[PDB]
RNA sequence: CAUCCAAGGAAGGCAGCAGGCGCGCAAAUUACCCAAUCCUAAUUCAGGGAGGUAGUGACAAUAAAUAACGAUACAGGUUGUAUUGGAAUGAGUACAAUGUAAAUACCUUAACGAGGAACAAUUGGAGGGCAAGUCUGGUGCCAGCAGCCGCGGUAAUUCCAGCUCCAAUAGCGUAUAUUAAAGUUGUUGCAGUUAAAAAGCUCGUAGUUGAACUUUGGGCCCGGUUGG
RNA sequence: AUCUGGUUGAUCCUGCCAGUAGUCAUAUGCUUGUCUCAAAGAUUAAGCCAUGCAUGUCUAAGUAUAAGCAAAUACAGU
């Protein structure tokens, strides 16, 4: 059902946007797996 | 009392003596294969493809062994191999019965696995045959191809092939990392090589008891059956009793080697004492989700006495903590028990025996034997061949012929999700023996009453014990359970796998009955219930009896009210009208007999 | 038997494993340069820490000392050679200041999205992987080559690919001929 | 120790190459060739399991794929999230040539060879040490987890399963030994009142160690190197 | 040229246990697409060995009547 995930090169460049543009600050101390 | 150090020379010399020691032991074993007077190393060839035919793998190692002489309307073969001073004994099944495989492969030494390059093994025939062989136990293995070059373009596409089938051989049998292709003079020889050269596995169920192969049969008139043979395992001895796989249990009267030893007859004896389909499936289908979700519930109706529908049963506080007699006197309980055998302890029963019978053993392995067998005529026209069939010969321990309690450990087979009705027959097999059994099922635990819930299915998912009447064995088989299906193309339905604990009496079952009713007026001290009873009689009769409600608090009757049988009980705490309110009561169940099975 | 062939190991391992500022450091080297690896960035601080040992030795030696003046030239001279060093910095005192990022600068993974050419440090990558980039007659497709000063006018397609001159690819070649049969009714 | 036999007799030494048994946690083909390197002989020519070639081979080492880019819709200060379109390429297969003693493979190349690009990356973790979950279902101090401190008896941040997340990545984990951490072996460089550790006391041989003093100062030429 | 967790009601110490990084150091588990290069029955048993092979050699120039081959009456090629 859902998607592969890419591998090698093409996956470093998923985990930088993550941590230097879409992130979530939750009182200024940004987490990285929020409780929802 | 000196401290003592051990000097160079006396650190040499005891490393020296030791190795003398080991050495001896390597020729001690060998030597049951020493030559031309030695025994014969049994191979069973099994081609998991109707493709294949078997005959074709024997030829080609035979082109190995280097002389033509050695290489027809039969199925068993006796051949010298001069290069290595070698004998075997070649056995071929018949690939049309699948219970006739089983019984060929459960005597070898070694068995050949034939492969197919061309055509993919079946799940439905070629698989079980792989996975049930390996349930009884093996002695030894190997893989051969002989079709490789039937899918050539190039060898490396060959080789393409044979990684595809060691990487599925290596899933059954992970010690083997090499699939011969015989097709090749060096394979070829590799294999032959092997078989003349190594010692096999031990069978520990096995060669804890005597077994023959065969070679000749005859018949004497009141009748007397002849065998002659090699003895293999722990060795004979006149007094104890032979099974035969389809026969059953047999007396002998002589034993002599090719001195003669007759039954001396302070021996022991053969006695064993002192459209249906749609609605049965669619009912336990619909009854078995229903016990999955609403388990042991029983429903009581208006116009019924609650007290003669149930007086059989008892009601108790906790399964681990009553005070259950064994031996109880219930009417219901079969008509043997001190007829029965009871043992204490099973391990120490079980190996003070073997180390008896190997001790008092007249036959041993390599003997050459001539048996005589107390054979009821009639029974003759049964006999076949032996050079198309395998006919064998099995001892008995001491006590085996006697019935008693018995437990089995149980889980499914690979993919059988069906209901199983706890009280439906089954036929088991463990060792060479197979019985009919209508188990009881319960979940294993460590109850220090051994007092223990019967469940009517069997889990889907975790091992369960079986309980049953039938004769004990002290060498813990492991064991195989089946149904037969003559629709099925095997004619043979597979369900579980397990193996034999112990005989213990003293395990008790308890059957389980849950009645229920409805909370539905709350107060801050009581709480009155409806629809579990109809009649105050009926309330007063039972009200000994503790409730829990399944929220698992716990509560007692006070009183009846009124005619209709409502009633007011107390509890632990705040119930509420989503809440049910339950008791049960429990009746001791009993082992049911059991048959032997053809 | 014959003489042993000599080999050696090209990076080394951080020594704390889970410190968090390290990691967030080297993952923004990763994004800006299109590395796809940690090893990647191992291997360049190994390099650095060689030559700063080296230099680190020489600069105990007294000035005028025939070997400090032999060797510090030849180390000074090889790294202005491929433009890690600026050619006003020449002093074996501005060699300790290097840093990773300097070297990094001088792949030609990098080298050929500066020129235009590729689009983004992704888009060069896989660029140089698929033999289209030439440095000089030669083709490379090695992306971790470092430029010579020399070379930077020479990097362009090479010539027996598309974009270079040559005839369309193998998928390109299949459209026009599946349309043309159509087309050829 | 051990082989053959006509029972009179005869023959033996793989810690050379390949191969077998045994042992054990623990280790490859009974293949091709003198073309190269060299050696021996009466010799340019013969011979060489010395040596070379290929097979098995995640011992260790080097380089490095598993996707790149537009349009459209929506959101936002040129960057994110999802409907759609052409391009690019080797893994693999193969005519040929090259390679080679003859071959296999590498390098080169006509034809063929991507849309869940199914041509689907794993191995360990998510209380602290130590990067990363008040998520959701189950269970009953039991099954289990746990290097250490500890968790679990319905209300589990630690068990079991599902989502999500973290770390290294064609590699990752475990056991045993050893090096650093260790100024917990101390020459550099430890400690001995009360925490482990100054011998009841004095004499004394080997060993280690042992106060001060003897030509100091002053003139005159030559004089090389570096710096201004 | 770097350390962190554990003795207490709480604190400062002595001290060890556990954690951390490497190994041209071995074994083992799970997984495995491409190019170059490459160790390999030492550890225990300097234990025992079926079969085949591993040492021979000639130039114009020591000895020729092969009843060998091939075509200058003592001989004369190979």
């Amino acid at each position: 059902e859902k998607p592969k995930k890419p591998k090698g090169r093409a996956y470093k460049r998923l985990l930088y946007t993550r941590r230097f543009v879409n992130v979530t600050l939750v009182n200024g101390k940004r987490r990285m797996n929020p409780g929802p | 009392k000196p401290d003592k150090q051990v000097s160079k020379l006396q650190r040499k010399n005891k490393a020296k003596q030791l190795r003398a020691q080991r050495i001896l032991d390597s020729i001690e074993n060998r030597k049951l294969f020493e030559g031309k007077n030695g025994a014969a190393k049994i191979i069973t060839i099994v081609p998991l493809v109707n493709d294949l035919d078997p005959l074709d793998i024997l030829y080609k190692l035979l082109k190995c062994a280097d002389d033509e002489g050695i290489m027809d309307s039969k199925r068993i073969f006796n051949v010298h191999i001069k290069k290595f001073k070698s004998n075997l004994k070649i056995i071929i099944p018949d690939m049309t019965n699948f219970l006739n495989i089983l019984d060929c492969a459960k005597v070898a030494d070694f068995v050949v696995f034939g492969l197919s390059g061309v055509q993919e093994v079946d799940e439905e025939f070629g698989e079980q045959i792989i996975r049930a062989l390996e349930l009884q136990g093996i002695a030894s293995y190997i893989g051969v191809i002989s079709n490789l070059s039937a899918v050539h373009e190039k060898e490396k596409f060959q080789l393409d092939v044979k990684q595809s089938l060691e990487s599925y051989f290596k899933h059954f049998f992970p010690s083997e990392e090499r699939v011969y292709n015989l097709e090749k003079n060096s394979d070829a020889l590799n294999v032959l090589r092997t078989l003349c050269q190594r010692l096999p596995r031990s069978i520990n169920w096995r060669d804890n008891r005597g077994y023959v192969v065969a070679d000749f049969v005859d018949f004497v008139e009141s009748g007397d059956l002849v065998i002659e043979g090699t003895v293999r395992g722990i060795g004979f001895n006149a007094n104890r009793l032979v099974h035969i796989p389809d026969f059953g249990d047999f007396q002998l009267n002589k034993i002599e080697k090719i001195t003669v030893f007759e039954s001396n007859m302070n021996r022991d004896t053969l006695d064993e004492y002192a459209e249906e389909e749609e609605r049965q499936l669619r009912e336990f289908r619909d009854m078995e989700k229903e016990d999955r979700e609403f388990p042991d519930e029983i429903e009581l109706e208006p116009s019924e006495s609650a007290i003669e529908r149930l007086k059989r049963y008892r009601g108790l506080k906790n399964l681990y903590n009553c005070d259950w007699q064994v031996d109880e006197k219930d009417p219901s309980s079969p008509a043997e028990w001190k007829r029965l055998l009871r043992i204490g302890n099973y391990k120490n029963t079980k190996n003070r025996i073997i180390k008896e019978t190997k001790n008092e053993a007249q036959a041993i392995a390599g003997d050459r034997i001539r048996m005589f067998i107390r054979f009821p005529k009639f029974l003759l026209e049964k006999i076949q061949d032996p050079k198309q069939l395998l006919f064998a010969v099995y001892g008995l321990l001491l006590h085996e012929h006697k019935n008693a309690v018995v437990n089995f450990s149980l889980q499914r087979w690979e993919q059988y999700d069906k209901p199983v009705p706890s009280q439906e027959p089954i036929v088991v097999q463990y060792g060479v023996r197979r019985y009919t059994i209508q188990p009881l099922f319960s979940q294993g635990s460590n109850s220090p009453n051994n007092v223990h819930k019967y469940e009517r299915f069997l889990h889907p998912d975790t091992v369960s014990v079986a309980t049953c009447i039938a004769p004990v064995d002290f060498t813990q088989s492991p064991a195989i359970f089946f149904k037969p299906s003559p629709t099925d193309a095997k004619n043979i339905e597979l369900i579980g796998h397990g193996t034999f604990l112990n005989a213990d009496h003293s395990r008790i079952l308890a059957k389980r009955a849950i009645l229920t009713g409805h909370p539905f007026r709350f107060h801050k001290t009581v709480v009155t219930v409806r629809y579990m009873f109809f009649r105050p009689e009926d309330v007063e009769w039972f009200k000994s009896i503790p409730l829990f409600t399944k929220s698992g608090r716990s509560g007692f009757i006070k009183e009846s009210l009124g005619t209709h049988g409502y009633f007011k009980a107390t509890f632990d705490g705040k119930l509420s009208a989503q809440d049910v309110v339950a008791m049960s009561l429990y009746k001791r169940m009993w082992p049911m007999p059991s048959l032997p099975w053809n | 038997p014959r003489a042993p062939r000599t080999y050696s190991k090209t990076y080394s391992t951080p020594k704390r494993p889970y410190e968090s500022s390290r990691l967030d450091a080297e993952l923004k080297l990763a994004g800006e340069f299109g590395l796809k690896n940690k090893k990647e960035i191992y291997r360049i601080s190994f390099q650095l820490s060689k030559i700063r040992r080296a230099a680190r030795d020489l600069l105990t030696r007294d000035e005028k000392d025939p070997k400090r003046l032999f060797e510090g030239n030849a180390l000074i001279r090889r790294l202005v050679r491929v433009g890690v060093l600026s050619e006003d910095k020449k002093k074996l005192d501005y060699v300790l200041a290097l840093k990773v990022e300097d070297f990094l600068e001088r792949r030609l993974q990098t080298q050929v999205y500066k020129l235009g050419l590729a689009k983004s440090v992704h888009h060069a990558r896989v660029l140089i992987t698929q033999r289209h980039i030439a440095v000089g007659k030669q083709i490379v497709n090695i992306p971790s080559f470092m430029v010579r000063l020399d070379s930077e006018k020479h990097i362009d397609f090479a010539p027996t690919s598309p974009f270079g001159g040559a005839r369309p690819g193998r998928v390109a070649r299949r459209n026009a001929a599946r349309k043309a049969e159509a087309s050829g009714e």
